[PDB]
């Protein structure tokens, strides 16, 4: 069946700048009635997929002026003038001119901003989880920009990898910055062997890590 | 308003029939369009996989062999997708969507429901306070969470407060570990309020109807 593949953007773009988002075809999709069946939709972040443009350039009902379709029958443009934080998400290519009306692979759109240091917190064990037998230490770096971002564990001083998991937020459509999540999980044996637990946080925006810490 | 929306069981077993339904609000399934359902696996790909139209004439995805079946009940304004002899390979989010004869969908696509394909266990989360260590900087902001530790299937809905606390929050996506689930979610509020003003978070596993409310308490 048709192939549809869409570039990736190599860049963030900034509040304000404009920005084209491309799909190819391996078939035409230009049919007999001289359309061109071809839709555009974005995907925002947590949210179902959003149709911007059906029939290769009209826009659906609702949908800022904004977002505009254009192209031939086996190349398409979405060019997304004046882009806003909101904007921030997935934008998918659909062709719709024979089945099994295949979609493209997505192209994330990334919303430049201001670099923003993390809000770093720890948090010990609950003692409920630790009368289970369980003893899990939380830290979050909250509203960061970019995204790029180390974590770091000790447990007395010493760095430790095992038993921890981490979790990052998609671009947030009103800040444009990024958060992540830290678990280190334990017995609460071998919680209870240690007293200082650490997380650190290395991020462009400083040269020396961002350290938060406390004593069981 | 034309609206759409799925539901069904949020865990499945391997080897038997997903069953989802759709319920059309705002416009009868006997007006004109390909009444139709999507997936959306892990790591986001899209998968058309049909349409009924008409009431009674079908068209699939070649990807889904004999497996599918697409039906409706005009009477309930419900159309319905039937997959047999799942396996894990068919846990994603399932929509339904209005397509019209050039490709429009309107806003007429689903909230989605996710559907998990596996053998394990339902399994109710633990909710766990957190609380911070000590004391810190004030008359500024304060940052608490929640530890959901330990259920299955996907999905959990977290709240602040009700829903009253909607600014300031992150919930996080969850991390899958030995068949169970973990995320947390953190909530900031201006240092006045707490612990002054409770703080609790709300924690809903409709796959298990388990709801937890937890009050975060200082140390």
């Amino acid at each position: 069946d048709i192939v549809i593949t869409q570039d990736e953007l190599s860049n963030p773009v900034t509040s304000g700048e404009s920005v084209s988002i491309s799909c190819r075809s391996s078939r035409s999709l230009l049919y007999k009635d001289g359309r061109t069946y071809l839709n555009w939709f974005l995907q925002r972040p947590g949210q179902s997929p959003q149709l911007l443009i059906y029939l290769m350039s009209t826009r659906a009902s609702g949908v800022s002026d904004r977002f505009s379709g254009s192209g031939s029958g086996t190349d398409f443009t979405l060019e997304i003038s004046r882009v806003k934080a909101e904007d921030v998400g997935v934008y998918y290519c659909q062709q719709f001119v024979e089945y099994p009306f295949t979609f493209g692979s997505g192209t994330k759109l990334e919303i430049k901003r201001a670099d923003a240091a993390p809000t770093v917190s720890i948090f010990p064990p609950s003692s409920e989880q630790l009368t289970s037998g369980g003893a899990s230490v939380v830290c979050f770096l909250n509203n960061f920009y970019p995204k790029d971002i180390n974590v770091k564990w000790k447990i007395d001083g010493s760095e430790r990898q095992n038993g921890v998991l981490n979790s990052w937020t998609d671009q947030d459509s009103k800040d444009s910055t990024y958060s992540m999540s830290s678990t280190l999980t334990l017995t609460k044996d071998e919680y209870e062997r240690h007293n200082s637990y650490t997380c650190e946080a290395t991020h462009k925006t400083s040269t020396s890590p961002i350290v938060k810490s406390f004593n069981r | 308003e034309v609206k759409l929306s799925e539901s069904g069981p949020g865990l499945v077993k391997p080897s038997q029939s997903l069953s989802l339904t759709c319920t059309v609000t705002g416009y009868s399934i006997t007006t004109n369009y390909a009444w139709t359902w999507i997936r959306q696996f892990p790591g986001n790909k899209l998968e058309w996989m049909g349409y009924i139209r008409s009431s009674v004439i079908t068209r699939y995805n070649p990807s889904l062999k004999s497996r599918i079946s697409i039906t409706q009940d005009t009477s309930k304004n419900q159309f319905f997708l039937q997959l047999n002899s799942v396996t894990t390979e068919d846990t994603a989010t399932y929509y339904c969507a209005r397509y019209d004869y050039y490709g429009n969908t309107g806003d007429y696509w689903g909230q989605g429901t996710s559907v998990t394909v596996s053998s394990a266990k339902t399994t109710p989360p633990s909710v766990y306070p957190l609380a911070p260590g000590t004391a810190a900087l004030k008359s500024s902001m304060v940052t608490l969470g929640c530890l959901v530790k330990g259920y299955f299937p996907e999905p959990v809905t977290v709240t602040w407060n009700s829903g009253s606390l909607s600014s300031g929050v992150h919930t996080f996506p969850a991390v899958l570990q030995s068949d169970l689930y973990t995320l947390t979610s953190s909530v900031t509020v201006p240092s006045s309020t707490w612990p002054s003003q409770t703080v609790t978070c709300n924690v809903a596993h409709p796959a298990s109807s388990t709801k937890v409310d937890k009050k975060i308490v200082p140390r």
